[PDB]
């Protein structure tokens, strides 16, 4: 069973290096991604139009502009949340089609 | 397709079993016709002794 | 003559060789090439595989097709709890119901089904699920091409496969005379309020957002369906219009 | 006073040297012009140093440029040549194109100049190449990139109502199987730069 | 279920990469599909996904299983148990799961595309040597770093073929923007009320 | 085929369709090329409906449509050389160039000594005539582009280090001279009646 | 490879012969047949249909 041991740290080294989950939740900004994305998802369960998507993005961010201990859209929340849809979609986290 | 490979399959392989048979027998003839050239000059040795 | 009996079969190999001495080198070059590609061996293995995944997305579809008739079926009790909120006459509330389409397409699909899923067990080599696969794919083909006919879309769209029905129910009990289904009665007035007051109910559905029983958009626009209606069916579409919580014009 | 060439093979060749190319599918009239006076229009061209191909099979006449005494690394230096040169993304689209091409081929024979593909199709063999962003309009946007520049080359008409688009002839002679084996020997230098 | 998702994509993935390869027949062709969509069965999403198959064919128990569901969650309690999403999901997880496993066979016919695409190889002579060149070229492809910029925009020594000369810059092609469009429309923001009498009898 | 034409003769040829002119300032090896082989650098254009128009004063060599007057209709639409039409900006600046180089001319005679003006000079110019973008930088990007634009065309030089240009002698031979001094009428009129 | 084409465009007059010199009988009545009955009775059909 040791030799599973040895093995082990490597499939824990790879998927904190790899992984989208885990690399998610050890980022700094990772609270307010993972509120934002189930905020959005919970409410439907078809896969959210991306215009639907972007623009109710847009609204849940404005709502933490009051969080302004990180990152707040000064002048256009709406380029904020197709940037954030854009990345996350970068990161794996979701997929459109 | 894989019905037509082995349609074309079966009927190819009696093409080429003939095939070895016919070179079979032509290796067969080509000696045998060399041997009717060396019939000359046995029977020459033969009516000289 | 076996040279020309290949050419006889041969697709798109032999073309460029005659039929003598010369061309049997690229016949039986061909031959080598082909047996070790070795494919005629796999034929049992890919038949089986074939109707595995064929059956699994038909049989896949098919299912889906029932689940969507579901969902437009919980829908009508949706739809009916919104109108048992309103009268349609003083003493009665409005509500649907539903029955299941009978048609040539579909009970032909129901047989095919059938012999299909009796197909699996026969010990044949899957020859005889090959056949019943082929003939199902067919009847799918064929509706999908001539999709205008009515059995297309009773086959490939949900909703025909049911037959929509309303009545008119007793507020105090489940007490029922009335039914616009199968003989629509062809009446000059009540098919037109019946549809002015379904319409708005499914309408103010839609246009509340969950949950809440009030819409959020509360405007609505009409026309003269008023013209058809009499006075006094004429109030009862207002009077059905104001108490579903909408405005209209 | 002075000879006039003759107004049609005037025509003929400015519209080839306008188009690049000319197909008898589409332009019949000035294809057989040019057809008809093969020598003129190579001697017109000879001054531009330019050349004339032709491929009476598929029913193509496409300019070349001349290589009398043309530096043998990239015609694409002459200075009348305005698109630019072609780069190894849109070169391995061009493979794809070509396969599909002679696919086609094979089917229907020489056919006709539609030879057609859906693009739903090239979705699915890019996606293994250039990656899978997992974003389909993403992906659709590159493919369409990359196929609008290659209409700019002429290898292919520009998206349709359908989402169709036909092959253009010309390809044939792009990846011809010599310059297929010159690009061929160059990508496995690369492969074996990449070490 | 999402997961078995990932896993086709992959095992069709791979069918594609290597029916690149040039060397397969078309017997290992047809040999690595049936043995990846086997061994992609036989893993254990793969049975996870082999069940739910198999009570689609005893479909009358998953029927029974939505009825039930839709049973259990108009009951009083179930409002109580959870909120109206949890209900909404649960009473539709039985179509759900039918929605999902559909992603699968997409993957699935998808790669028999491909398999399809490579039996009818049976080419003519100058055919089969541009195929040659073209299987070798795009394997020599994959093994490029795709995903790099520079790479993909690299200059290729194609010929130029198809070649178009344009654009000749004569002067006298030259026009200039012309004033004559200023002609204005006034804003007639005025009310343009009504006329009660005009109004017919 | 035939033996070929001059290579020099071709590369000259190929220089002036490039750039649409020639230069004795700065080429005058092709330049005399060209002049020297006037009947055999005609006879080339003469299949395509071009021509070679001259001002040896200026030092000038340029293409020119060859074509017969309506033949198809009044107005000419030669195959090979698109009529662009330029916006307001730069209408406005080819004809403060076309005066401003007319009135050089005046000065120093007809090709004698080259126009110059200063960048600084005409930025004001242009934020009086179009108005103020947002600021000097915004004035100075669109001026830039601008010239870079004509430049293309062939019109201007780029600033030097003092950043002044030269006017190029190509400006002589604009085609609708009438329309360039009409429009600086109506924008200075205007001008003039917006405020 | 006259007589072996023949029976592939056969269509059920030349089945019941093969393809050696021993069935020749058979391919010339079936061929003076074909060329005087049939193709003047077919075309006259066609003609008159």
């Amino acid at each position: 069973m040791e030799e599973n041991t040895r093995q082990r740290t490597e499939n824990y080294i790879s998927a904190k290096n790899q992984h989208p989950a885990w690399i998610l939740l050890a980022t700094r900004r990772a609270p307010l991604v993972l509120s934002a994305l189930k905020t959005l998802f919970e409410k439907s369960h078809d896969g959210i139009p991306l215009e639907e998507a972007i623009q109710s993005l847009s609204s849940i961010l404005i709502e933490h502009v009051s969080q302004e201990q990180y990152d707040i859209n000064q002048d256009n929340p709406f380029l904020q949340a197709s940037r954030e849809l854009r990345e996350w979609i970068k990161r794996r986290l979701i997929v459109e089609r | 397709e894989l019905e037509t490979a082995r349609k074309q399959q079966q009927s190819l392989q009696p093409v080429a079993l003939s095939w070895e048979k016919y070179q079979k027998q032509e290796r067969q003839l080509a000696d045998w016709l060399t041997l009717e050239s060396l019939l000359p000059l046995w029977f020459a040795q033969q009516a000289s002794h | 003559k076996r040279m020309s009996e290949a050419k006889r079969v041969d697709t798109g190999a032999l073309v460029e060789a005659g039929a003598d001495l010369d061309d049997i080198p690229v016949y039986l070059q061909r031959l080598q090439e082909l047996t070790e590609e070795a494919l005629p061996e796999k034929l049992n293995r890919f038949l089986d595989y074939l109707n595995r995944s064929s059956d699994d997305g038909v049989t896949q579809l098919l299912s889906h097709i029932e689940h969507e008739v579901l969902v437009i079926e919980e829908r009508l009790n949706e739809l009916n709890e919104t109108m048992f909120r309103v009268d349609f006459q003083p003493d009665r509330y409005l509500r649907l119901d539903t029955k299941k389409v009978v048609h040539e397409s579909l009970r032909t699909l129901e047989k095919a089904q059938r012999q299909l899923n009796a197909a699996r067990f026969v010990d044949d080599n899957g020859e005889s699920h090959y056949k019943a696969l082929q003939v199902l794919v067919a009847q799918l083909r064929d509706a999908s091409e001539r999709n205008r006919t009515l059995g297309a879309k009773a086959l490939l769209d949900p909703r025909f496969r049911l037959e929509f029905a309303v009545s008119v129910m007793d507020r105090q009990s489940g007490n029922v005379i009335e039914s616009r289904t199968g003989s629509q009665g062809g009446s000059g007035g009540e098919k037109e309020i019946i549809a002015s007051y379904v319409l708005t109910a499914s309408l103010s559905y839609a246009l509340s957002p969950a949950g809440s029983r009030y819409p959020l958009f509360g405007t609505i626009i009409l026309d003269e369906a008023f013209s058809r209606s009499s006075h006094a069916v004429a109030g009862r579409i207002i009077a059905a219009l104001r108490e579903f919580g909408l405005h209209a014009v | 006073s002075e000879t006039r060439t003759l107004q049609k093979i005037r025509e003929a060749t400015q519209e080839l040297l306008k188009y690049g190319l000319l197909e008898e599918a589409s332009k019949p009239n000035l294809y057989r012009i040019v057809l008809s006076h093969p020598e003129e229009v190579t001697r017109i061209l000879e001054p531009l140093d330019l050349d004339i191909g032709i491929d009476e099979i598929r029913g193509l006449l496409y300019v070349k440029v001349r290589l009398d005494e043309t530096p043998a690394q990239d015609e694409w230096a002459h200075p009348l040549v305005r698109r630019q040169r072609l780069n190894l993304e849109q070169s391995l689209l061009v493979a794809i194109l070509r396969q599909h091409f002679v696919a086609w081929e094979q089917e229907s024979g020489t056919g006709a100049s539609q030879a057609q593909i859906a693009i739903d199709d090239l979705l699915p063999q890019l996606q293994i190449y250039l990656g899978d962003p997992g974003s389909e309009s993403k992906e659709r946007t590159r493919l369409l990139t990359l196929l609008d520049q290659l209409k700019g080359h002429g290898l292919v008409t520009s998206p349709d109502a359908h989402e169709r688009i036909v092959i253009r002839p010309i390809i044939a002679h792009l990846a011809d199987p010599i310059n297929l084996q010159a690009l061929l020997a160059w990508l496995r230098e690369q492969i074996a730069q990449q070490t | 279920f999402r997961r078995v998702e990932d896993s086709w994509r992959e095992a069709d993935r791979a069918l594609r990469q290597s029916i690149i390869g040039e060397q397969y027949h078309r017997g290992d062709i047809v040999e690595r599909l049936l043995n990846d969509q086997d061994a992609l069965l036989n893993t254990p999403e793969g049975r996870v996904f082999d069940s739910f198959q198999q009570q689609l064919r005893q479909s009358s128990e998953l029927k029974a299983m939505s009825e039930r569901l839709r049973v259990i969650l108009s009951h009083p309690s179930a409002s109580d148990a959870l909120n109206r999403l949890q209900r909404h999901d649960l009473r539709w997880l039985v179509k759900r799961l039918v929605d999902e496993s559909q992603t699968v066979l997409q993957a699935r016919a998808r790669s028999e595309r491909d398999v399809r695409g490579f039996m009818k190889t049976g080419l003519a002579a100058e055919h089969h040597r541009v195929g040659h060149l073209l299987n070798e070229f795009l394997n020599l492809a994959l093994k490029l770093d795709w995903q790099r910029q520079m790479i993909r925009k690299q200059e290729v020594p194609l010929p130029a073929v198809g070649v178009a000369v344009t654009g000749i810059p004569a002067i006298e092609r030259l026009r200039f923007k012309e004033v004559d469009d200023e002609a204005e429309q006034t804003l007639d923001l005025s009310n343009h009320a009504a006329d009660l009498t005009q109004i017919g009898d």
